[PDB]
RNA sequence: GAAGCUGAGGCCAGUUUGACUGGAGGUGUUCGCCAUCUCCCUCAGUAAAAACUAG
RNA sequence: GAAGCUGAGGCCAGUUUGACUGGAGGUGUUCGCCAUCUCCCUCAGUAAAAACUAG
DNA sequence: CAAGACCAATCTTTACACTTGAGTATTAAAGTTACCTATAGCGCCAAGTGCGCAGTTTTT
DNA sequence: CAAGACCAATCTTTACACTTGAGTATTAAAGTTACCTATAGCGCCAAGTGCGCAGTTTTT
């Protein structure tokens, strides 16, 4: 490595911040300038004070402390390996030993020196800069030679892309002339001038006479060594000159650094500010791809070996980005060699830095990694879900219009493996999230045996929550009692009614409440019923019926190019009363396009529609004994589950509820034939349902608080989830912005 | 925004119901009388305990919860502060090559109540709580203060064991924290403080912490508010120090990082307890001999069962002790993992000890069911 | 060991039967001979640097 | 006045004709009981805050 | 008696050695440095113009 | 015993009073402040869901 740690105490927006475990690529994300620019300012100030530049001291986070400290730990293991060896008796190695490693090995005895040599040791050098209240600066190492040498060995290069200069390439030369160590001091500039003017002269002297005349005319400063080397290099190069222009500038910068550092022991640290600014997304992805290609082409491992491959450590690259494309490409290409840093705000307003897990052991997840997955890294609050219906509901524009707080939460569907290797808890990240799952993932009910059985994920949750089996006593006893009740859930048997459709005495709502209360500390919320079960509730049945009326009255058209003769012929052939179902089947059909019909045809269609609506209401209220049976039938017909958590396919395979299944089949094949294509889970009936419902209630009432109250009454559970999420969002927003 | 408690704040949030009668009847809130305070004796020290039934306990607890926790402090105070710990008090001295440790004699007994009033005055509104008889600040000080019947000469005294004494001590000593921090930093010395125990470390190669000048200067700074240095506890050493069991060591010179470990004295009791548990000596003897925990016969809750009660109590004490020492050692391990300053061989020894503790705890919990 | 400091003597006054201590007063004060107002002789021996020669 | 500090007693060992002091050793050392390796009983009385519940 | 705080330059800036990519006991050559100075009132000598080398205060 | 160094805010920024150009004993109104919060595990009560108020180490 190059830098082991950076620690800032009581400076700018930092209270006490320690950054370590630096990888080869460090991606910095978060809310803008909540400490990003402050960290950059801290690093720049430390490296400016390292080279004895007169720069203004930084401000204190709170004036109730006398000083602020910046501690840099350099990893000098490789340099110790470089110099302690006998072969390299050069002047530079000798000076490096006398400066950095002496006064720390002198104190040691022979045994400890041997132990340090022989062991697989790591050597560190800690330098602390302290700013007092009266602007004075104190170093923990009082030798300026140490500071200058540390500045040389670990140079800091800052590249800003917004204010980049596409025609000023001076940093390129200042970088290349320094990186590769050519000793032109031994080559006299007097000898070099005589040498070059000996050669390039057309006549030996003619060029020299011209240059001597110029020099006698022009009053020039003596050449500095860096100027000499820059002249050398860019004269020998076959070219001095060189949105996409900034990309090329940055890409050549990184290529030069990575290529040139392979032969040197100097390991620079490069910080890039918004590399993607002014870049097409494909251009940013290609920039990261080119950087990775340069990185891996020069990489030597146990497999890749040969001339042209080195084991020299690579420079440490920080870059602060705001685009998911850069982050996605980094994560995909760099694997285990990158780190993602998240910047947020504490309670007292100070900056908080976290490391988000971006390394995945599942290669499939790395390959399928796309823009949507990389977007979650910028999320303020995540609502992980399980199916597409949840995404359809929680993303509904009309619903989120009435709840602006929930508009800041990103809803993402996560599989069990995806959730296992993405979730913030395992990533120890401070991006708050909630995992919304159904209660069926823990307990499965058997009608034949009338018994609940426990799912493995419930056992895993119990094992995670039973951490008190290895510890002492405190106020956690109620949790143990709840876990005991969860254990007793297994042995209990419960009787069913109507061949396994309803529970005699048991309320799954109470068990769901207990599970949610217990597991809220694990950030998982368990909804009592499915989303399609939550929308189809007893309170919203009128509006649901209204919706059906709408899809009959407005979304239906006539299946004939000649409405008049068609409607007359099927009025004649099929009776309005005794044959309403086939008449409606032949006459009406669902169609996006609504051709204009005649007044008589429109009146006849309206009359048939009203008659069919009355018939359907009568038959719905007649065939089903109670409203609960109606709700259950509608839920199953759309793919839902009963109070016993059984799907229509599950019942068909098992063979229970034959009468209810046949009734639903009769309704779908006779009365609800038009709504059959919308019976599927992916039909998008949720969006139309919610849009019509919210528009209708807005027509009913004109107050925003009142409309929220009505929506809460209609969908108690979905609105409860939304309100809990919004309250948590506001709490964590006060945790960040408050 | 600086916290400001006014009359409405005291009436609604702080007093609640504890002093409703005194606030509606416009009667002055009275001093904490000797009836509410019991005096325990621990060695040469005397501790003051207030009864929970008194309204003073409730108002003191709510004062800790809502008012004292919001006043800013100095970063050198690592004791009784949200997020502070002893390990955090020792950590900044790993970079030092010489160490010095000083103590303050009778820190809580020497805290003048006048200094407390001057410190808490800017954070409390200058109003009259009760007519024109008693001020709000004086009522709050009545809540926090006490007069020791043993020593009536000093009058108002902040006693150890109260609800609010530690935080008030930190706030009143923030002034000296700032002064000493400024002095030490201008001298290049890392300074930290835990209660009355001050630790200084010099990372450079110098004899500053060993000279009498440093002690004289710290005493001179402490003399401003009337404190004194306990000369029996003054320690100064090079390249390592053994502070109350915790050993800091830093042999190197320029740019060296020290290591914090635990001496064999700290590990002595836990190692002996593990050995005794492996030796199958009964739980009663283990609790009595090493832990000094016992079930006095006067403390038996019910007379229905005695022997099984004593067995369960001794098992509970043993499980609690093992859990507590395991928690202490994982506190050390987490501190290492987050700061990387604990000795590696000591980390290995800790891991072995932890595995032994977990094996013994599993054996105990298994024998519980037999 | 804390040095305090001064060149060696010859009257006269004050303390001493026989030798040692000072040679305008007032006023104030941090009591320092410190500040401000007014009005003893002899003989040695005396290195260097620096400022200053009103305007 | 410099406090040094500890709860009150009941055997046994060391110093005392009759009462007071300790109840693994080795090694090194800043000599601090400080660090590291190996292997007495009883009875009182026990306030508060803070961290920590491996991974 | 006894001690933490024991100037600022000294020419400066850059920098791998060994056999071409990894390496377990102690600074330096080199380009520029990069340009400096004899002797100020008094004495010797040509002999009154020109050339060579008896204060105060404060520390004390 | 004995002492120089005795926090940082506290709302903040601007600024004449008296009779219109010079003047010989001691801060402040005002615009914005400019927005804050009850009650986190345990107990009471409806009676098992929902609402109101027996550890370690260190200081000691």
């Amino acid at each position: 490595m190059t830098i082991e740690s950076i620690r800032v105490k009581n400076l700018l927006s930092f209270d006490d911040v320690i950054l370590r475990d630096f990888r080869d690529i460090n991606c910095i994300i978060g809310r803008n300038n909540v400490g990003k620019s402050n960290l950059l300012k801290v690093i720049r100030y430390f490296y400016a004070k390292l080279e004895n530049k007169k720069v203004i001291p930084l401000d204190f986070h709170t004036n109730y402390n006398a000083v602020g400290e910046i501690t840099f730990t350099f990893d000098t293991t490789r340099i110790k390996k470089i110099v302690t060896s006998r072969k390299n008796n050069g002047r530079f190695h000798k000076h490096i030993y006398n400066t950095l490693f002496k006064s720390s090995s002198v104190k040691l005895n022979f045994e400890e020196l041997i132990a340090r040599k022989n062991s697989t040791n790591k050597s560190f050098f800690s330098l602390t800069l302290t700013i007092c209240k009266d602007d004075s600066v104190m170093w923990s190492v009082d030798d300026p030679k140490v500071r200058s040498l540390l500045a040389t060995l670990y140079p800091f290069l800052y590249i800003e892309t917004r204010h980049i200069d596409l025609y000023d390439w001076n940093p390129i030369w200042k970088l290349i002339s320094n990186l590769n160590s050519f000793n032109f001091d031994d080559v006299d500039h007097d000898e070099l001038v005589n040498f070059l003017d000996e050669k390039i002269s057309s006549r030996k002297g003619d060029y020299k006479k011209y240059i001597d005349r110029v020099v006698s005319v022009i009053d020039t400063k003596p050449y500095t060594y860096k100027e000499k080397v820059i002249n050398y290099i860019k004269v020998a190069i076959k070219g001095d000159s060189f949105g996409t222009n900034s990309n090329k500038f940055l890409e050549t910068l990184l290529h030069l650094l990575i290529t040139l550092t392979r032969t040197e022991f100097i390991s620079p640290i490069v910080y890039i500010d918004e590399p993607e600014v002014g870049l097409h997304p494909k251009l940013a992805e290609s920039f990261v791809s080119n950087l990775n290609k340069i990185y891996s082409k020069f990489k030597k491992t146990s497999e890749l070996s040969g001339p042209g491959r080195y084991k020299t450590p690579y420079p440490n690259i920080f870059y602060s980005t705001h685009s998911p494309s850069i982050l996605k490409q980094t994560i995909k290409l760099f694997g285990k060699d990158q780190q993602v840093l998240h910047f947020s705000k504490k309670k007292d307003g100070s900056t908080r830095v976290n490391k988000i897990n971006s390394t995945y052991s599942d290669e499939r997840f790395l390959n399928i990694f796309s823009d949507n997955e990389a977007r979650l890294f910028f999320s303020e609050y995540i609502v992980f879900v399980e199916g597409a219906t949840e995404l359809e509901l929680f993303r509904n524009l009309s619903l989120l219009n009435l709840y602006p707080a929930f508009s800041l939460a990103d809803i993402y569907d996560a599989n069990e493996v995806i959730l296992a290797n993405i979730n913030p808890g395992y990533s120890k990240a401070s991006i708050p999230f909630v995992i919304i799952k159904d209660i069926d993932t823990l307990i499965d009910y058997s009608i034949k045996t009338e018994k609940f059985s426990l799912r493995p994920l419930f056992e895993k949750m119990i094992k995670e929550l039973t951490k008190e089996f290895d510890y002492y006593d405190t106020g956690f006893g109620r949790v143990r009692k709840e876990i005991d009740l969860f254990s007793d859930i297994q042995s209990s048997t419960k009787k069913h009614m109507d061949s396994g459709l309803f529970f005699k005495r048991f309320s799954l709502h109470n068990l769901s409440s207990r599970i949610n209360k217990v597991s809220r500390k694990l950030n998982r919320y368990f909804m009592t019923t499915t989303i399609e079960g939550a929308l189809i509730n007893e309170q919203s049945l009128p509006y649901f019926f209204n919706w059906i009326g709408d899809v009959i009255l407005t979304q239906m058209t006539i299946n004939n190019p000649n409405p008049d003769k068609f409607i007359e012929a099927m009025r004649r052939r099929y009776n309005i009363k005794s044959q309403v179902v086939p008449l409606f089947k032949s006459v009406f059909c669902i169609g996006l396009n609504h051709p204009v019909y005649s007044s008589a045809v429109d009146k006849q269609a309206l009359r048939i529609k009203l008659s069919f609506l009355n018939y359907l209401k009568r038959k719905v209220y007649s065939d089903f004994n109670n409203e609960k049976e109606i709700v259950l039938a509608l839920r199953l017909a759309f793919g839902g589950k009963t109070e016993t958590q059984y799907t229509l396919d599950k019942l068909r395979k098992d063979g229970e509820a034959e009468l209810f299944r046949e009734k639903i089949k009769n309704y779908k094949n006779n009365e609800l034939f038009f709504l059959e294509p919308q019976m599927t889970k992916t039909s998008g009936w949720v969006t139309t349902f919610l849009n019509y419902t919210i528009e209708k209630i807005t027509s009913e009432e004109s107050d925003d608080d009142r409309i929220r109250q009505k929506l809460s009454f209609i969908f108690p559970e979905i609105i409860s989830i939304i309100e809990q999420a919004s309250s948590s969002i506001e709490a964590e927003e006060s945790s960040l912005t408050g | 925004k600086m916290i400001l408690v006014d009359k409405v704040f005291y009436e609604k949030i702080l007093s609640v119901e504890s002093f409703k009668e005194n606030i509606i009847t416009q009667s002055a809130i009275p001093k904490i009388s000797n009836k509410e305070v019991r005096l325990i004796s621990s060695g040469s020290k005397i501790f003051y305990a207030i009864n929970n039934t008194s309204p003073h306990s409730h108002v003191q607890l709510r004062l800790n919860r809502f008012f004292l926790s919001h006043i800013p402090l100095n970063s050198a105070a690592k004791a009784f502060v949200r997020g502070g710990s002893y390990l955090k008090y020792l950590e900044p001295h790993i970079y030092g090559s010489s160490y010095c440790r000083l103590d303050i004699s009778s820190f809580f007994n020497n805290i003048s109540f006048d200094d407390v009033k001057q410190s808490l005055s800017p954070y409390i509104k200058d109003e009259y709580l009760i007519g024109t008889e008693q001020k709000l600040i004086d009522a709050i000080l009545n809540s926090v203060g006490y007069e020791s019947p043993i020593r009536k000469d000093k009058g108002m005294i902040i006693p150890m064991g109260f609800r609010t004494s530690p935080a008030i001590s930190n706030i009143v000593f923030r002034k000296m924290d700032l002064l000493i921090q400024d002095f030490c930093a201008k001298k290049g010395v890392i300074y930290s403080r835990y209660a009355d125990d001050m630790l200084f470390s010099n990372p450079r190669e110098s004899k500053l912490l060993m000279s009498d000048y440093f002690i004289d200067e710290i005493s001179s700074l402490l003399s401003i508010m009337g404190f004194n240095i306990n000369q029996s506890k003054y320690i100064s050493r090079e390249k390592e120090i053994s502070i109350n069991g915790y050993v800091i060591e830093n042999k190197g010179g320029n740019g060296s990082i020290g290591t914090i470990r635990l001496s064999k004295s700290k590990l002595n009791t836990v190692l002996k307890v593990t050995h005794a548990l492996a030796q199958n000596i009964p739980y009663k003897n283990i609790c009595n001999k090493y832990i000094k925990v016992r079930l006095k016969e006067k403390n038996i809750k019910y007379e229905s069962k005695k022997d099984e009660f004593e067995k369960k109590y001794y098992r509970d004490q043993l499980i609690n002790y093992l859990g507590g020492y395991r928690s202490y050692l994982i506190s050390l391990v987490k501190f290492h993992s987050e700061y990387k300053c604990v000795n590696s061989d000591f980390i290995i020894q800790i891991n072995g000890i932890l595995n032994d503790i977990q094996n013994h705890i599993q054996k105990i919990k298994k024998n519980r069911r037999l």
